[PDB]
C-alpha cells in the first residue's frame, strides 16, 4: 500500500493522519478511507460528522503551486504527485484538505460580466449528460497562465504590426536609393526627414533627436523627458511603429507606399502596460495527467487474480458490440400520412461508415417502442477512439431522413460508455455536411423527438490502453512499382484511392514516409478497423524526422485537419507544424482554422490550445478571434457550447482594457441592432423615426468611443445624426456615418458603416477571406491585380456590419441614369460617367488602367470559385475607376462563366470583335495571374472544400468539388490552360447582355 | 467411451424436463462419471466462450455447480479445477449479470481447491442444523398446502418429505465419512471407519465433527491451496489418530470410491386452507442469516395471485415491523400445482423444469429448491383509497380492479419511455370502471361503461361525485369489495423474495 499523510483543517495545530492506500486504488476509495479514519482520529469528530467528504477538496503543493486532485475515478497510481515526491524523496504523502468555499460576490459579478460578453451562459449544465465541458474548462487553465507569464507588456500593449516577406518587385520601384521621406507632426509642426528603408524606429528617432537637439523648444518636447519617452504612432489611428524591424517590414508602411500617400507619424508616450493586468486566477491548477490511463500490460487481467483486478483493458474483450434500442417518442406528429418508420444505426469513424444495422419498420405514431438488440459484426477490441454511434430515424414510404443524433462510444477519459441513455434528436434542415458530426443534444428537450437506448454495463470500467511505442525493427522496390506509386502520389487531393493503391501504400509505407507530400494520402489507406493496424501506424509515426525536417507547407497541413483524419497523433503533428507560422499568415488563415475546430471529435484538442496561445500572445489576432467565435456562438446551436468554453477560457486572460473595449463595442452593436429590428418591422416617416431614435440613443448611454470591429486601429467617435439615412432595399439596410475620435486625424472624412439585418453574411465573410488569400498569393507572385477587399463581419443572427467604400456607385444605378427602367444597356454610359468624373486625362488613363486590373482580378476569382454568374445589380465601381463586387450572400439554363458585359469592352475600347492595346494587356495580365494561381491548386481545392463543408447549411454533394476541379484545368499543360481560359473569355464575349437581361426580367417578375 | 458418449448425449438433450433427473441418476452410478461429465461441460462451456451465445451460459453454470458439489473425491492428479478456473477467468469481460455468476463460481472453485469437500459439509451442516458454535446456522423447510387445491399426489409428496427419516447420529456418520473419503481418496476403508463410528457415542462424534469442520474452514482460509491441502490432510490424519481410528485411513491399497448422495433436510407440512399467510406467523410462536425459512407454496394461478396478495401484505407488515427477519432471512418458492408463466418467459430453464410440474417428482423438487438461487421481482400497482369519512387506506394489487356496479372524475398521466408525462383529464359520466392488465413496465388498459371504449393508463386518479360512495374490487376478488370510497389513486410502486433460477 501507499503510506500518505493528510493535513486536517482542525488545529492547537492542524492535525495529520498517515494512511495506507491501495496501490491501484482510485480517488473515491481513498476519499472514503480518509473520511473513515478522520471520523476516528479527529479531535473534534463532530466537525467532520456534520459535513460529508465532498465538502472538502484535496490541495497539494508542487514547487509552490496548489494542484487539486480532481478526477474522482482516476487511479491513484497515475497521479503525478507520487512521481514528483519520489523524485523529491518526500514521504509519506502530504495532502492538505480544505473545506469548500462559496464564490465571492465579486467572482459572481465577474462571471456574469463574462456571460454577458459571450452572449450565452457558460455555467449552465442543462443540455448535457456528461462532465466534458466543465472538465475542459478546468483543464485549459494552465496554458493561459503559462502563456501570460511569457509576454512582454510593452510590445503586447503597443502590438506593432510587421511582416518578413520580401518587398514585391513593383513596390521596389517606389523606393529609390533605399530611402523615403517621413513626415513628423508634433504639436503644431510638420517636419520631413529622409530615412533609409533599413532604419529602425529607434535609430530614426535618435537621429531626429540629434538633428533637432538644438531646437527642442519649437518641437515642444520637455527637456527632462528625453527620447526614451516618445515613440512613433500613425496619425489618426491606433497603430504603432516600434520594435526592431526594417521600416519596410511594417504592413502600414507598405500600404501607404502602395497608395502613393506620404507617410505621416506623430510622437507619443508609450501606452501604459498597467492597463493590461489580468485578475489573479481564482482556481487551483488541475493535476497534470488525467487523460492517460496506462499501458496495456498493466490494464489487462491475464496473469492477475480476479480479487486483484481493478480495471479491464479494452483490447482484452473480443465479443461483438451490442446495443439495445427501446423506443422513440415525439409529442405531436410531423405530418399526417401513413408511413413506415424504422431506426437505422451505424458505427462511423471520421466519414467512413465502419458498419450499419437497421431495425423493423412499423406504423409510425407519436410513440413506437421496439426493445430490440442490435449486434454489429465489428468486435469490441477494434473500436478506435473517437468513433461515432450515429442513429437515424428513416421514415419510409427510399425513406426520408427525419432526425439523427451522434454519440461517442468512448468518452474523453477513455472509458467505454455504459448504462442507459435518453437522447434528443436534431431535425434536418446532398450527401454530407459538418452538422452531422455534432456531439451535442437538442436543447429543446420539451418538443424535440427523443430516443432511448441501453448499453450493457460491467462490474468494472473497461478502460483503453495507451500505446507503448517500442521501436519497430521492420528492401528496395521494383522501379516500375515505384513509378506507379509516385504517379498515384501525384494525383489531385480529391482523386479517390482504390483498394489496390491503399494496400500498396500501406505495404510500401516506409517508402512514402520518406516523402512529406505523401502523408495525407497515406493515412486514408490505413484501415481503421483493426487494433493491430493502429499499433503499427503509431509505431510508424513515432519516427517523425522526415516530417519535422519538412519545410512548412500550409496547404499540405490543412489537408491533415480535414474531417478525414480523427487520429489523436495526426492532428497533433499538424498542429506542431502550424506552431511555426508567423502572425500575419495566422491572420490570413484564422477563419479557416476556427472553422476546422468544428471537426475535432473532442472538446479539447491541440488546435484549441494553439488558438488560445496565439490569441493571448497578441492583440489583433485576439480581436478577430473574439469576433469570429462570438459570431459562431450566436448562430450554430450545434457547437455553441464548445466555442463558448473556448471563448471563456480566453477572455479570462486578455487583460482589463481589452475587456472594457469589448464591453463598449458589444453595447453599441446591441443598441444599433435593436433599433434596426424596431425600424425594419414597418417613407419619410421612417427616416424621421430613425433619426429620432438615434437622437434618443445619444440621450441614452451609447458610448462615445469604440474600436471598429473589422479595424481595431480605428476609434469611432460620435455619430453624425444628419448624415445617416436608410437605403432603399428589400431588406433596407441602415447607413451610419460616424466620425473619428482622434483629435490628430489629418482629414475630416467620416467613418462609413452599413448595418444590415435579415441575412447571414458568413458566406460573404468566407469568400472575402478567400479573396484575401488569393491576393496574398498574387503579391507573392510580384504582380498587382488591385483587388478590393473590404471588411465585412457578422455579429449575431442575421445582423452584420459592413465597411463603406467611399465614392462608390453600383452599375445598375449608372445604367438607370441614362436608360432608366427599360433594359437597354448602352456601352458608352460607363465610359462617359468615368470620363466626366475624371476631368484630367492623366487621371482618366490611370483610372482605365486600374479598371482593367480590377476587372481581370475579379473575373479570375469569380470564375475560380464558380460564382461569376452575378446579376448586373450587385457590382460597384469607385470614382477612381476601381471596380468590385458585393452581396456574396445569395450566390452560394445558359450559365455564362462570369460577367464581362460589352460595356466593359467599350471601356477598354475594343467593341465588337475588334481589338486594341488595352484588350491585349487585359488578356496578358489575366493569363499571367491565372497560371500563377494554378500553381497552388492543392491549397485552393482544400480551402474551397472546407468552405463548402462548413459553409452553406444544406447538404453538399461531390458535384461542387467536381466542378471546382474541372475549372482549374488540373493536370494539364500550360498551353492547355491558356487555351481553356481564352475559350472562356471568348464565350463570355459572345453572349452579350442576353443572360443579364434575362436575370433582370426574372427579378422584375 | 460409449457410456461417456451417452453422458454427452443426455447432457445435450438436457440443454435444448426429466433430462436433468435422468442425468443425475446416470452420473450417480459411478464416481468416475463425475469427472467425465465435468470434462464435457468444460468443453461445451469453452465453445460458448467463443461463440458469444449468452443464453446457454446460465444453465451450464448450475450443472457445474451441481456436479462438482456431488463428486465424492478429486484425485490430486486431476487438474480439471485448473481448467475450470482458467476457462472462467476470461469471462469478466462479459456484461452484467453473467459476470456475477462467473465471480461466484470463481469464489467457489477457490474454496474447493483450498480444501475439498468444504461446500458439501457446509450445505449438509446447514440443512441438518448440526452447526458448530463458531459457525452457528440452520435451515428449515415449510410446506403450506391447501388439501383440496393440492392434488393427492402432491399431498403424498409433502407427507413423504415431512417424514423424519434421518437422525443426527447418522448425520455425523455421513459427514465424517464423506469428508475423509473426499480428502484421502480411496486409501481409506469406509466400511471400517463406519464400523468404528457406529460404536461411538453422539457427544464424541459431534465433538470430532466440529473439530474436523473447524480444520476444514481453517484450511480454506489458508493462502496457498497447494500447501493448504497437504496441511489439512495431515491435520485430519492427526485427528483420526487422536480419536483412535487412524488405521482405516491412509491404506496403501485403494478401496472403491463410493458416491455419497446428499442427505434429506428437515421438513414440516401445514394445511393452508386460507390464502392469508399469517398462518406462518403463528408457527413463529410455536439470526436472519443464520438460517432461512424456505417456504414452499404450492402454485395454482387463480389462487397464485390471490396468495401473492397475502405475501406482499405480510411483506409490508414486516417491512414496517421487522420481526420475522430477526428469526430467518426468509425465502419463498412457488410450486406450480400466471406467476410461473412470467418466470418461464424470462428464464427458460424455470419454464422447462419447474413449470413442467425417492420419486422422480421428489428428487426434482429437492433439486429445484436447493439450486434455484436468484430472486426475481414482479410488477405491482399500489393504490390509495379515501373513503366518505376521510378514512384513507393504502392497498396493493396486481391483477385488475372494478369500480361501479355516475359523474366520475378521471385524471391520468400517460407516460413515455423517454419520460413525457402527458397529463390528461376526462371528467365523464361512467358506470363500470374496469382496469385491465394489458401485457420496462406496462399500462393497465382502463375500461369504462358509458359506445364503449378502453384505453391504457400509467398513473391515475379518480374522484367521486361529491363524496359519492363507489364500490371498488381488488383483483376480481368478490370477497373483498371495498366501498364508501370517494377517491382512488393508482400508480406502480417499487429478505423474502420470489426465488427463481433466473
Ligand atoms: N461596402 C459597401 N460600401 C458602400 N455601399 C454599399 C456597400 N455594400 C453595399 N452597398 C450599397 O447597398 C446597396 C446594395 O445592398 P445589398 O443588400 O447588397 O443588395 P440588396 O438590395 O439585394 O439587399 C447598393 O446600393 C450599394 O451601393
Amino acid at each position: 500500500l501507499i503510506p500518505i499523510e493528510f493535513v486536517l483543517p482542525t488545529s492547537k495545530t492542524p492535525e495529520t493522519a498517515l494512511l495506507h492506500v491501495a496501490g491501484h486504488g482510485n480517488v473515491e476509495q481513498m476519499k472514503a478511507q480518509v473520511w473513515l479514519r478522520a471520523l476516528e482520529t479527529s479531535v473534534s469528530a463532530d466537525f467532520y460528522h456534520r459535513l460529508g467528504p465532498d465538502h472538502f477538496l484535496l490541495l497539494y503543493q508542487k514547487k509552490g503551486q496548489w494542484y487539486e486532485i480532481y478526477d474522482k475515478y482516476q487511479v491513484v497510481q497515475t497521479l503525478d504527485c507520487l512521481r514528483y515526491w519520489k523524485v523529491l524523496h518526500r514521504s509519506p504523502g502530504q495532502i492538505h484538505v480544505v473545506q469548500r468555499h462559496a464564490p465571492s460576490e465579486e467572482t459572481l459579478a465577474f462571471q456574469r460580466q463574462l456571460n454577458a460578453l459571450i452572449g450565452y451562459d457558460v455555467t449552465d449544465v442543462s443540455n448535457v449528460h456528461d462532465d466534458e465541458l466543465e472538465f475542459t474548462r478546468r483543464r485549459l487553465v494552465t496554458p493561459r497562465m503559462a502563456e501570460v507569464a511569457g509576454r512582454d507588456p510593452k510590445l503586447y500593449a503597443m502590438h506593432p504590426w510587421v511582416t518578413s516577406k520580401p518587398l514585391p518587385e513593383y513596390l521596389l520601384k517606389k523606393i529609390t536609393n533605399n530611402c523615403v521621406f517621413i513626415v513628423i507632426h508634433r504639436s503644431t509642426t510638420s517636419q520631413t526627414i529622409k530615412v533609409s528603408a533599413d532604419d529602425t524606429p529607434g535609430t530614426i528617432l535618435q537621429s531626429f533627436f540629434t538633428k533637432m537637439a538644438k531646437k527642442k523648444s519649437l518641437m515642444d518636447i520637455p527637456e527632462s523627458q528625453n527620447e526614451r519617452d516618445f515613440v512613433l504612432r500613425v496619425c489618426g489611428r491606433d497603430e504603432y511603429l516600434v520594435g526592431e524591424t526594417p521600416i519596410k517590414n511594417f504592413q502600414w508602411v507598405r500600404q501607404c507606399l502602395k497608395n502613393g500617400e506620404e507617410i505621416h507619424l506623430v510622437l507619443d508616450t508609450p501606452p501604459d502596460p498597467a492597463l493590461d493586468e489580468v485578475r489573479k486566477e481564482e482556481w487551483p491548477l488541475v493535476d497534470d495527467c488525467t487523460g492517460v490511463t496506462g499501458y496495456h500490460e498493466q490494464l489487462t487481467i491475464h496473469g492477475k487474480d480476479h480479487e486483484s483486478v481493478f480495471t479491464v483493458s479494452l483490447w482484452d474483450c473480443d465479443r461483438k458490440f451490442r446495443v439495445k434500442i427501446r423506443g422513440i417518442d415525439i409529442p405531436v406528429l410531423p405530418r399526417t400520412a401513413d408511413l413506415t418508420v424504422f431506426v437505422e444505426a451505424n458505427i462511423q469513424y471520421g466519414q467512413q461508415v465502419l458498419c450499419q444495422r437497421r431495425t423493423s419498420p412499423k406504423p409510425f405514431t407519436e410513440e413506437v417502442l421496439w426493445n430490440v438488440w442490435l449486434e454489429f459484426s465489428i468486435k469490441i477490441k477494434d473500436l478506435p477512439k473517437g468513433a461515432l454511434l450515429n442513429l437515424q430515424i428513416y421514415c419510409g414510404k427510399k425513406a426520408q431522413l427525419l432526425y439523427y443524433v451522434n454519440l461517442l462510444l468512448i468518452d474523453h477519459r477513455f472509458l467505454l460508455r455504459h448504462g442507459e441513455y435518453v437522447l434528443h434528436m436534431w431535425q434536418l434542415s446532398g450527401s454530407f455536411n459538418a452538422d452531422k458530426l455534432t456531439s451535442a443534444t437538442n436543447p429543446d428537450k420539451e418538443n424535440s423527438m427523443s430516443i432511448s437506448i441501453l448499453l450493457d454495463n460491467y462490474c468494472h470500467p473497461i478502460a483503453l490502453p495507451k500505446h507503448r511505442p517500442t521501436p519497430d525493427p521492420e528492401a528496395e522496390m521494383p522501379n516500375q512499382l515505384r513509378k506507379q506509386l509516385e504517379a498515384i502520389i501525384a494525383t489531385d487531393p480529391l482523386n479517390p484511392l482504390t483498394a489496390e493503391d491503399k494496400e500498396l501504400l500501406w505495404h510500401f509505407r516506409y517508402e512514402s514516409l520518406k516523402d512529406p507530400k505523401a502523408y495525407p494520402k497515406l493515412f486514408s489507406s490505413v484501415k481503421w478497423g483493426q487494433q493491430e493496424i493502429v499499433a503499427k501506424t503509431y509505431q510508424l509515426l513515432a519516427k517523425r524526422e522526415v516530417w519535422d525536417q519538412s519545410a512548412l507547407d500550409v496547404g499540405l497541413t490543412m489537408q491533415l485537419l480535414d474531417c478525414n483524419f480523427s487520429d489523436e497523433n495526426v492532428r497533433a503533428i499538424a498542429v506542431q507544424k502550424l506552431e511555426s507560422l508567423e502572425d500575419d499568415d495566422v491572420l490570413h488563415y484564422l477563419l479557416q482554422l476556427v472553422q476546422a475546430v468544428k471537426f475535432e471529435p473532442y472538446h479539447d484538442s491541440a488546435l484549441a490550445r494553439f488558438l488560445l496561445k496565439r490569441g493571448l500572445r497578441n492583440k489583433r489576432i485576439g480581436h478577430f478571434l473574439f469576433w469570429f467565435l462570438r459570431s459562431e456562438i450566436a448562430q450554430s446551436r450545434h457547437y455553441q457550447q464548445r466555442f463558448a468554453v473556448i471563448l471563456e477560457a480566453y477572455l479570462r486572460g486578455c487583460g482589463t482594457a481589452m475587456l472594457h473595449d469589448f464591453t463598449q463595442q458589444v453595447q453599441v452593436i446591441d443598441m444599433l441592432q435593436k433599433v434596426t429590428i424596431d425600424i425594419k418591422s414597418l417613407s419619410s416617416q421612417v427616416i424621421s423615426q430613425l433619426k429620432q431614435k438615434l437622437e434618443n440613443l445619444q440621450n441614452l448611454n451609447l458610448p462615445q468611443s469604440f474600436r471598429v470591429p473589422y479595424d481595431p486601429g480605428l476609434k469611432a467617435g460620435a455619430l453624425v445624426i444628419e448624415k445617416c439615412k436608410v437605403m432603399a432595399s428589400k431588406k433596407k439596410p441602415l447607413w451610419l456615418e460616424f466620425k473619428c475620435a482622434d483629435p490628430t486625424a489629418l482629414s475630416n472624412e467620416t467613418i462609413g458603416i452599413i448595418f444590415k439585418h435579415g441575412d447571414d453574411l458568413r458566406q460573404d465573410m468566407l469568400i472575402l477571406q478567400i479573396l484575401r488569400i488569393m491576393e496574398s498569393i498574387w503579391e507573392t507572385e510580384s504582380l498587382d491585380l488591385c483587388l478590393l477587399p473590404y471588411g465585412c463581419i457578422s455579429t449575431g443572427d442575421k445582423i452584420g456590419m459592413i465597411e463603406i467604400v467611399k465614392d462608390a456607385t453600383t452599375i445598375a444605378k449608372i445604367q438607370q441614369s441614362t436608360v432608366g427602367n427599360t433594359g437597354a444597356f448602352k456601352d458608352e454610359v460607363l465610359s462617359h460617367w468615368l470620363k466626366e468624373k475624371c476631368p484630367i486625362e492623366e487621371k482618366f488613363q490611370a483610372a482605365v488602367e486600374r479598371f482593367v486590373y480590377s476587372c481581370a482580378g475579379y473575373c479570375v476569382a469569380t470564375f475560380v470559385l464558380g460564382i461569376g454568374d452575378r446579376h448586373n445589380d450587385n457590382i460597384m465601381i469607385s470614382e477612381t475607376g476601381n471596380l468590385f463586387h458585393i452581396d456574396f450572400g445569395h450566390i452560394l439554363k445558359e450559365r455564362v462563366p462570369f460577367v464581362l458585359t460589352p460595356d466593359f469592352l467599350f471601356v477598354m475600347g475594343t467593341s465588337g470583335k475588334k481589338t486594341s492595346l488595352h484588350f491585349q494587356k487585359f488578356q496578358d495580365v489575366c493569363v499571367k495571374a491565372y497560371l500563377a494561381l494554378r500553381h497552388h491548386t492543392n491549397l485552393l481545392i482544400i480551402l474551397f472544400s472546407m468552405m463548402l463543408m462548413t459553409g452553406m447549411p444544406q447538404l453538399t454533394s461531390k458535384e461542387d468539388i467536381e466542378y471546382i476541379r474541372d475549372a482549374l484545368t488540373v493536370g494539364k499543360s500550360e498551353e492547355d490552360a491558356k487555351k481553356y481560359f481564352l475559350d472562356q473569355i471568348e464565350v463570355c464575349r459572345d453572349k452579350g447582355w442576353t443572360v443579364q437581361f434575362n436575370w433582370f426580367l426574372h427579378l422584375v417578375l | 467411451t460409449c457410456t461417456e458418449d451417452r453422458i454427452q448425449h443426455a447432457l445435450e438433450r438436457c440443454l435444448h424436463c426429466l433430462n436433468c433427473w435422468s442425468l443425475q441418476e446416470l452420473v450417480s452410478r459411478d464416481p468416475g462419471h463425475f469427472l467425465i461429465l465435468l470434462e464435457q461441460i468444460l468443453q461445451k462451456t469453452r465453445e460458448v466462450q467463443e461463440k458469444g451465445t449468452y443464453d446457454l451460459l446460465a444453465p451450464l453454470a448450475l450443472l457445474f455447480y451441481s456436479t462438482v458439489l456431488c463428486t465424492p473425491h478429486f484425485p490430486p492428479d486431476s487438474d480439471l479445477l485448473l481448467k475450470a478456473a482458467r476457462t472462467y477467468h476470461r469471462f469478466l469481460t462479459w456484461p452484467v449479470p453473467y459476470c456475477s455468476i462467473c465471480q461466484e463460481l470463481l469464489t467457489f472453485i477457490d474454496a474447493e481447491l483450498k480444501a475439498p469437500g468444504i461446500s458439501y459439509q457446509r450445505l449438509v451442516r446447514a440443512e441438518q442444523g448440526l452447526s458448530t458454535r463458531s459457525h452457528r446456522s440452520s435451515t428449515v423447510t415449510v410446506l403450506l398446502l391447501n388439501p383440496v387445491e393440492v392434488q393427492a399426489e402432491f399431498l403424498d409428496v409433502a407427507d413423504k418429505l415431512s417424514t423424519p427419516g434421518p437422525s443426527p447420529h447418522s448425520a455425523y456418520i455421513t459427514l465424517l465419512l464423506h469428508a475423509f473419503q473426499a480428502t484421502f481418496g480411496a486409501h481409506c476403508d469406509l466400511s471400517g471407519l463406519h464400523r468404528r463410528l457406529q460404536s461411538k457415542t453422539l457427544a464424541e462424534l459431534e465433538a470430532i465433527f466440529t473439530e474436523t469442520a473447524e480444520a476444514q474452514e481453517l484450511a480454506s482460509g489458508i493462502g496457498d491451496a497447494a500447501e493448504a491441502r497437504q496441511w489439512l490432510r495431515t491435520k485430519l490424519q492427526a485427528v483420526g489418530e487422536k480419536a483412535g481410528f487412524p488405521g482405516v485411513l491412509d491404506t496403501a491399497k485403494p478401496g472403491k470410491l463410493r458416491t455419497i448422495p446428499i442427505p434429506v433436510a428437515r421438513c414440516y407440512t401445514y394445511s393452508w386452507n386460507q390464502d392469508s399467510f399469517d398462518i406462518l406467523q403463528e408457527i413463529l410462536l410455536k439470526d436472519p442469516k443464520a438460517s432461512t425459512l424456505r417456504v414452499v407454496v404450492f402454485g395454482s394461478d387463480r389462487i397464485s395471485g390471490k396468495v401473492a396478495r397475502a405475501y406482499s401484505n405480510l411483506r409490508r407488515l414486516e417491512n414496517n415491523r421487522p420481526l420475522l427477519t430477526r428469526f430467518f432471512k426468509l425465502q419463498f418458492f412457488y410450486v406450480p400445482v400466471d406467476i410461473s408463466h412470467y418466470l418461464g418467459m424470462l428464464d427458460p430453464w424455470y419454464e422447462r423444469n419447474v413449470l413442467g410440474l425417492l420419486p422422480i417428482l421428489a428428487d426434482m423438487l429437492l433439486y429445484y429448491c436447493r439450486f434455484a438461487a436468484r430472486p426475481v421481482l414482479l410488477q405491482v400497482y399500489q393504490t390509495e383509497l379515501t373513503f366518505i369519512t376521510g378514512e384513507k387506506t393504502t392497498e396493493i394489487f396486481i391483477h385488475s380492479l372494478e369500480l361501479g356496479h355516475l359523474t366520475l372524475q378521471i385524471i391520468y398521466s400517460k407516460g413515455a419511455i423517454s419520460g413525457r408525462s402527458r397529463w390528461s383529464n376526462m371528467e365523464k359520466l361512467c358506470t363500470s370502471v374496469n382496469l385491465s392488465k394489458a401485457c420496462s413496465t406496462e399500462a393497465l388498459t382502463l375500461n369504462l361503461t358509458e359506445s364503449t371504449s378502453q384505453i391504457k393508463v400509467d398513473k391515475v386518479q379518480i374522484i367521486g361525485s361529491n363524496s359519492c360512495p363507489f364500490a371498488v374490487c381488488l383483483d376480481q376478488d368478490e370477497r373483498k369489495i371495498l366501498q364508501s370510497v370517494i377517491r382512488c389513486e393508482v400508480s406502480p410502486c417499487y429478505c423474502l423474495p420470489i426465488m427463481t433460477f433466473s
